[PDB]
RNA sequence: CGCGACCUCAGAUCAGACGUGGCGACCCGCUGAAUUUAAGCAUAUUAGUCAGCGGAGGAGAAGAAACUAACCAGGAUUCCCUCAGUAACGGCGAGUGAACAGGGAAGAGCCCAGCGCCGAAUCCCCGCCCCGCGGCGGGGCGCGGGACAUGUGGCGUACGGAA
């Protein structure tokens, strides 16, 4: 005794189960190949880069194209034990990403450059 | 164009026969391969005859020959029954048996 | 100085990871030195550090996959990575026992009428 | 007008780089390659172009998997074993 | 209700069976056993039901 | 047994009972899609005679194929060439409609393997056939020695190469004088053998 | 065009990197039959018809 | 006014597997011309050929007569010689064109439906134990499920078979 209110007959919602595989498709997860060491290739030591470092309290790095601003900021913080104010990324006409990492005013970009070795 | 009493002939070279020319430069290699295979089979069946199963006496149809006697496909079921040989056992013993042969004479 | 698989095989996973991290730090410092010029002695060590990293990662992955296949050794279902990959057509052949299986009639015929060993002219 | 004057206004391009064959044949309007037929599942090839067929064959590229398949077949297609250690 | 195609087909097939002049060889199965005789037959066959697994 | 009675009943198609059954079945099949999987065979006797077995792994698909001949795939006219080949309308296809149905079923079911097929009905515009398909990777088939021959890669897509019963007839192969062609592997093989110039070493 | 896509920019970057000439020490190898790049592209001619 | 079986029919990122595409010298199934010849050209010829489509293997196809023969008969299929540029086809013109037998290479035969007998005696999947597991099998223990009576398995198929 269930009356049809509407003339249309939609497909009834049937129960659907989740995935319960008998065995994983892959034995182990693939190790991440975008770690903090792989993401950052090398800093730039050009005259413009040094002027940028000594004027705007920032740093210049070469990063893979696949990296995001969040990834670059986290990688810089993890590697150099520094706080990043912001990140500005661009792609040079060569295939390598250039990243201007503007640091927080508390830390000294020239001191960080001295520590990392570029001057 | 015909010229002073030549034989009238019709060569069958109007198709692309050069694409389907079959050379025989592999004839000696094929003969060597067949000889090697035959020797390998003979060494496989060490006490068994090299030629193979026994073949029956068979005459020829087509009265053109009408007299020649050749090897048959196999021994008939009636022949096996008269000889007292089971048809399945004959295959294992090395007697060629075919179930299509008749026996009129 | 050289890192060898003989020593890498027996060490623990945490030790291998720490050595990998140290190698990564050294490689980053070598890249910085290469950018800043440095010296040929520093430049040549880049390949050595890269090969050491490759050796450490190879040992880690080999140990991990050996442990995985030892764990899955015996189970009916195992990951496709651990499954044998010979060829696409070869993996779809018969079970090596279904082929050896014979019908009851075939077995009876082979038992009742086996091939005989015989000779002629004697 | 139909010549040098008309060659001036070749401003917008119709073909672009295909992502399956790599050639600059992918037609923007028709969304079809015309060199390999990218929207079609099957690779485009014809027997009336023997040179075009031989330009991109199995041996043309790297065969990064085919060469190792050949080597494995040569040695016996074995798996899951190692040579005797020292 | 705009019923699905399978429901519509299975209903109009019965309608066709009712409408068309069915031959007697198929119509004979419309003459079914009555309720009481069916119950008696089922009760009798319950003793002779075959052995299960 | 009931199978011989069913066979005689199906042989007597002109009877009123079989006419009514065929008409009802044809209407029901025409009311369905062009390719739908039947759960059980319409003709159990025909399925058994063709090789169907009531075990897991055996599938049956009912295929509706449009009737009629095959007009030439050309524009309105434009059949350029000598007037021998101007014929477009009154042209007939080489293979049978049963073979076409088998081909369509096999193409749709790539994983399955086509065994045979049989006729179940025909309209004025549609013909209805049921095709038997077997799963080559099911244990009930692979472990059985009798039915495991399809598991080998040689028998992939039998209907495409014309190895099924329906496609075998179209090849025009057989024993005796009645054919005198396909006396090798096939018609193409016979043509090649008869039109290959055998040039020996010593001529 | 100043409105290029990522794939086009990467292709142009690779074609720019491939344009550099041969190092001088290449010719000092024993089995060296190479004198010049012979594959250098100038922007004016051989317009790289993308 | 619901519940419980069955037949048809859908949803699943349900559990476990399978097909897609490439190469394509050889092979199988379709479609398929015109240059050329006929001193023109329309049937014919080029030609079941080029081109086009689909499908596998290391070979493929074919294959154990609804055969050939008319003889005192032969006896699966495939390949070579010969039959033979023959019988035969063709504006009987150009041209096209086998097969039987014979001699060799090789040689291996078989299985179902039906008819019938056996307690479905059959098969698939999941749990546990032992062997072994890199082409996932064998045995035992499971009132654990499913498929199957709209027919699985053993005997049995034209050369007869069963009791
Ligand atoms: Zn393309």
């Amino acid at each position: 005794k269930k009356i049809r209110t509407s003339p249309t007959f939609r497909r009834p919602k049937t129960l659907r189960l989740r995935r319960q595989p008998k065995y994983p498709r892959k034995s182990a997860p693939r190790r991440n190949k975008l770690d903090h060491y792989a993401i950052i290739k090398f800093p730039l030591t050009t005259e413009s880069a040094m002027k940028k470092i000594e004027d705007n309290n920032t740093l210049v790095f070469i990063v893979d194209v696949k990296a995001n601003k969040h990834q670059i900021k986290q990688a810089v913080k993890k590697l150099y034990d520094i706080d990043v104010a912001k990140v500005n990324t661009l792609i040079r006409p060569d295939g390598e990403k250039k990243a201007y990492v503007r640091l927080a005013p508390d830390y000294d970009a020239l001191d960080v450059a001295n520590k990392i070795g570029i001057i | 164009a015909p010229s002073r009493n030549g034989m009238i002939l019709k060569p069958h070279f109007h198709k692309d026969w050069q694409r389907r020319v079959a050379t025989w430069f592999n004839q000696p290699a094929r003969k060597i391969r067949r000889r090697k295979a035959r020797q390998a089979r003979a060494r496989r069946i060490a006490p068994r005859p090299a030629s193979g199963p026994l073949r029956p006496i068979v005459r020829c149809p087509t009265v053109r020959y009408h007299t020649k006697v050749r090897a048959g496909r196999g021994f008939s079921l009636e022949e096996l029954r008269v000889a007292g040989i089971h048809k399945k056992v004959a295959r294992t013993i090395g007697i060629s048996v075919d179930p299509r042969r008749r026996n009129k004479s | 100085a050289k890192i060898k698989a003989r020593d890498l095989r027996g060490k623990k996973k945490e030790e291998l990871l720490k050595q990998l991290d140290d190698l990564k730090v050294e490689l980053s410092q070598l890249r910085v030195a290469k950018v800043t010029g440095g010296a040929a002695s520093k430049l040549s060590k880049i390949r050595v550090v890269r090969k050491s990293i490759a050796r450490v990662l190879t040992v880690i992955n080999q140990t991990q996959k050996e442990n995985l296949r030892k764990f899955y050794k015996g189970k009916k279902y195992k990951p496709l990575d651990l499954r044998p990959k010979k060829t696409r057509a070869m993996r779809r052949r018969l079970n090596k026992h279904e082929e050896s299986l014979k019908t009851k009639k075939q077995q009876r015929k082979e038992r009742l009428y086996p091939l005989r060993k015989y000779a002629v002219k004697a | 007008t139909k010549g040098t004057s008309s060659f001036g206004k070749r401003r917008n391009k119709t073909h672009t780089l295909c992502r399956r064959c790599g050639s600059k044949a992918y037609h923007l309007q028709k969304s079809t390659c015309g060199k390999c037929g990218y929207p079609a599942k099957r690779k485009r090839k014809y027997n009336w172009s023997a040179k075009a067929k031989r330009r991109n064959t199995t041996g043309t590229g790297r065969m990064r998997h085919l060469k190792i398949v050949y080597r494995r077949f040569r040695h016996g297609f074995r798996e899951g074993t190692t040579p005797k250690p020292k | 209700v705009k019923w699905p195609r399978y429901i519509r087909l299975q209903r109009q097939r019965a309608i066709l069976y009712k409408r068309l002049k069915v031959p007697p060889a198929i119509n004979q199965f419309t003459q079914v056993l009555d309720r009481q005789t069916a119950t008696q037959l089922l009760k009798l066959a319950h003793k002779y039901r075959p052995e299960t697994k | 047994g009931a199978y011989k009675y069913i066979q005689e009943l199906w042989r007597k198609k002109q009877s009123d009972v079989m006419r009514f059954l065929l008409r009802v079945r044809c209407w029901q099949y025409r009311q369905l899609s062009a390719l739908h999987r039947a759960p059980r065979p319409t003709r159990p006797d025909k399925a058994r005679r063709l090789g169907y077995k009531a075990k897991q792994g055996y599938v049956i698909y009912r295929i509706r194929v449009r009737r009629g001949g095959r007009k030439r795939p050309v524009p309105k006219g434009a059949t350029y060439g000598k007037p021998v080949h101007h014929g477009v309308n009154q042209l007939k296809f080489a293979r049978s409609l049963q073979s076409v149905a088998e081909e369509r079923a096999g193409r749709h079911c790539g994983a399955l393997r086509v065994l045979n097929s049989y006729w179940v009905g025909e309209d004025s515009t549609y013909k209805f056939f049921e095709v038997i398909l077997i799963d080559p990777f099911h244990k009930a088939i692979r472990r059985n020695p009798d039915t495991q021959w399809i598991t080998k890669p040689v028998h992939k897509h039998r209907e495409m190469r014309g190895l099924t019963s329906a496609g075998r007839k179209s090849r025009g192969l057989g024993k005796g004088h009645k054919f005198h062609h396909t006396i090798g592997g096939s018609r193409r093989a016979a043509w090649r053998r008869r039109n290959t110039l055998q040039l020996h070493r010593y001529r | 065009s100043s409105h290029k896509t990522f794939r086009i920019k990467r292709f142009l970057a690779k074609k720019q990197k491939q344009n550099r000439p041969i190092p001088q020490w290449i010719r000092m190898k024993t089995g060296n039959k190479i004198r010049y790049n012979s594959k250098r592209r100038h922007w004016r001619r051989t317009k790289l018809g993308l």
